[PDB]
């Protein structure tokens, strides 16, 4: 069976461009606040570098007629080839569209794509178009066919830009081929339920207790270690972490008990690891590798792993609970347990050990996409104002 | 056919031309330029191992640019569909105008051509207009302005006048001497300008109300209009687009902006030729309209009173007519059109008024003659 594109799924826009000869996959995203031009973040080495795909993520509100939306501007839906859609980025909330200001380097008539509050306006609606021959207008559009997409205002194609010395998104009349990637679905979605991209706490085994960094001293290496606190930290943002896992499509399905999966703290925006002192240390992106950064989930603390078992395409089972499950973080590459260093703002230490201890269970808690949206900003924020800071001082 | 027009030559660009097509394009003016330049340049024109001989190329990007410039001015909406408000219709005007920058417009139409002149033996030395730069070009630019970004503002059209459109009619009124009027030159830019800038004009006359710190620009206009009208060689078409440019502007053009223009018809009405119909006519129209203006004490408000300068102009203008009217033979033409404009300047002219014994002396014949205008 073809599952077919439904509305309100998060998809992310995916095109391929070729670089010395060699195919760069990339998806289409945008940061809500400060930059509303849209850039281009690589995810075909995920294993090296982690992809983020929190901008990425797009949604498909609506999938209305060409004409429709015409006497529309004049005055759970299934999608088709050569129909309208309204994109609203997943984190911003705001809406793709062509700027109609654009930098016109190289090209003076390409205008730019970026993103708008409003939802009025022939900007934010995108016409469908079917890139492959064999499909047609009115036909069903497939789960992971190539396609190509029209700006409604000027009738310019979301363009990659290969002239310039970094790719660029903009809109023009010359035709870009984009793969649509299903990341996930909403409706499907069981509510309770651990799923990819969410935004959790991981509470030890006191019940309250959460894992964190220390709090802010204006020092990115005492906030690299990793410990156990309790009280107000779990009402924190220190305390928030991000579940983001491998795969780059079907990303935001159920997880499972033995899926690898990456931890990265959204204040800090670094990824948890293990080092040769088998001591968790926050990493930076470029930096953090596969073997270093991943984790997996296990119910039982039994060494005998789940085994070998291949990825789906779809939601799945609804697998992993709130609060009611309890987890045990294990490495994937040395199977390490992580445990509680049991010795001396309780500021208690966390280490991977082997054996580990029977006070390892571990209760996930969900943060409320307030929360979450509110912390990604204060990293952006504080990105931002410690460049002008350090500007300032040159 | 104007919308799949441009959206089949919009979604396949290169039809634009290397300046358009849009990677480090030079631009329209400084494509036009360019191939001027090669034009001028012997070895690029030519083949070098008329047109069967050799064909121009500086003449042929040229001719392709301007015949492109004038196919996307026709493929532009019709103004109605505008003011209705069409959004098909606006979306296709704001392409094209993204399409065609203003500003190489306004320097193509500032590009002036080069110019035909009096050899020692006493010929004239024709430049080849087929291996140059020819007012057509510069008549699908003005098509192109006119059609696609208009003309609304009097800023704007007072600029494109001072830039582009009065040294053409300079040029025009220099070729209107006898041994140069048969040239091509004369013809072709008496074509261009009758048949695009004086109609462009004639439809913006309204815009020149409020011109009183662009006065001297406004004078030089007209001077030069009555110049090229008094041209020998023109048609009956082009006689006819002239004279209904130069009624339109002075009618919409304030009592004080014409004195020159006053002097001159004073001086030359009274000779009463077949070429005085037009100046009788605009002078029956100016003094019909601005009669408050003159007869008053007080005068328009806004437009305050004469100077009496020009109510010396006036009488002697009248009795000027009235004299070669009454010594002229009959013809109904002529005297049913002078009795009007004889009515007119006698309501206008206050009867009270008193000639000054002392009137501005020795009226100098040079701005003013009739061998060769200066």
């Amino acid at each position: 069976e073809i599952q077919f594109l439904r509305t309100d799924d998060e998809v992310v826009l995916q095109c391929t461009a070729t670089i010395h000869k060699e195919q760069q996959k990339l998806c289409l995203a945008a940061e809500g606040f400060g930059n509303r031009l849209c850039f281009l973040e690589s995810t075909s080495n995920s294993k090296n570098v982690p992809p983020d795909l929190s901008i990425c993520t797009f949604v498909l509100e609506q999938s209305l007629s060409v004409r429709a939306l015409q006497e529309m501007l004049a005055n759970h839906r299934t999608l088709l080839y050569g129909h309208a859609i309204l994109l609203r980025h997943s984190y911003s909330g705001m809406y793709l569209c062509c700027l109609s200001t654009s930098r016109s380097s190289t090209d003076k008539l390409a205008f730019d794509v970026g993103l708008q509050e409003d939802t009025t306006g022939e900007a934010c609606w995108w016409t469908i178009h079917p890139a492959s021959k064999q499909r047609s207008e009115g036909e069903k559009v497939r789960v992971g066919d190539d396609l190509i997409l029209v700006s409604v205002s000027s009738e310019r194609y979301l363009h990659l830009s290969y002239g310039n010395g970094s790719l660029h998104v903009d809109a023009a009349f010359q035709q870009t081929l984009w793969s649509v990637a299903p990341i996930s679905s909403g409706s499907e979605a069981a509510q309770g339920y651990l799923i990819g991209g969410d935004v959790l706490r991981l509470l030890h085994g006191h019940m309250d207790e959460c894992l964190t960094v220390p709090s802010g001293e204006h020092g990115e290496e005492q906030r690299r270690t990793v410990h156990y606190e309790g009280g107000a930290v779990s009402v924190h943002a220190r305390s928030l972490w991000r579940l983001e896992t491998l795969r780059v499509a079907w990303s935001g399905s159920h997880i499972r008990w033995g899926q690898p999966f990456r931890l990265r703290h959204v204040t800090t925006g670094k990824y948890l690891s293990l080092m040769e002192d088998k001591n968790l240390l926050l990493m930076d992106k470029e930096k953090a590798d596969v073997k270093s950064t991943a984790f997996t989930f296990r119910s039982s603390k039994e060494k005998l792993d789940v085994g070998v078992r291949k990825e789906v395409d779809g939601m799945g089972t609804s697998e992993i609970k709130y609060g009611d499950s309890v987890c045990y973080i294990q490495h994937v590459d040395t199977g390490l347990w992580l445990t509680y260093q049991s010795v001396d703002s309780i500021q208690r230490k966390a280490i991977m050990h082997h054996e580990g201890h029977m006070d390892d269970g571990i209760s996930l808690s969900r943060s409320q996409h307030e929360e979450s949206r509110t912390a990604r900003v204060i990293r952006s924020t504080v990105f931002l104002f410690n460049r002008f800071i350090r500007g300032l001082d040159a | 056919n104007a919308n799949v027009v441009v959206r089949l030559l919009i979604r396949r660009p290169e039809c634009f031309g290397p300046a358009l097509r849009g990677e480090g394009g030079n631009g329209l003016l400084a494509a036009m330029e360019e191939a001027i330049k090669i034009a001028e340049d012997p070895s690029r024109d030519g083949p070098s191992p008329e047109e069967d001989d050799t064909i121009h190329m500086g003449n042929a990007i040229m001719t392709f640019y301007s015949a492109l410039i004038d196919l996307l001015g026709r493929c532009a909406p019709e103004m109605h569909l505008i003011h209705a408000g069409k959004g098909e219709a606006i979306r296709i005007r704001s392409i094209l105008r993204s399409l065609i920058p203003l500003g190489d417009l306004v320097g193509v139409i500032s590009i002036a051509f080069q110019m035909p002149t009096i050899a020692k033996d006493g010929n004239v030395v024709e430049p080849d207009m087929s291996a140059g730069f020819c007012p057509d070009h510069k008549a699908a630019m003005v098509l192109f302005l006119d059609r696609v970004y208009g003309i609304e503002v009097q800023d704007f059209l007072l600029h494109l006048l001072e830039v582009g459109f009065l040294p053409d009619l300079r040029a025009a009124a220099s070729l209107d001497t006898a041994a140069l009027s048969a040239t091509d030159m004369a013809l072709a830019l008496n074509r261009y300008l009758c048949t695009a800038v004086l109609p462009l004009l004639t439809r913006c006359a309204p815009l020149f109300a409020g011109t009183e710190h662009h006065a001297s620009l406004i004078d030089s206009l007209l001077h030069t209009v009555y110049r090229l009208s008094k041209g020998c060689s023109l048609t009956k078409a082009q006689r006819d687009s002239i004279e209904v440019c130069l009624l339109s502007i002075c009618g919409q053009l304030r009592p004080s902006m014409m004195q020159h223009l006053l002097r001159r018809l004073v001086f030359d009405v009274p000779l009463l030729n077949e070429h005085a119909k037009m100046p009788l006519k605009l002078l029956t129209n100016h003094y019909e309209r601005c009669w408050k203006y003159y007869c008053l004490p007080g005068g328009w408000g806004n437009f305050g009173a004469a100077s009496e300068e020009e109510l010396h102009l006036s009488r002697k203008l009248f009795w000027g007519i009235f004299d070669a009217l009454s010594q002229k033979k009959y013809e109904q033409e002529l005297f049913k059109l002078a009795l009007p404009c004889l009515s007119a300047v006698a309501g206008a002219l206050p009867p009270d008024y008193m000639e000054s014994n002392y009137v501005s002396m020795m009226e100098k014949q040079s701005s003013m003659d009739s061998e060769g205008n200066f």
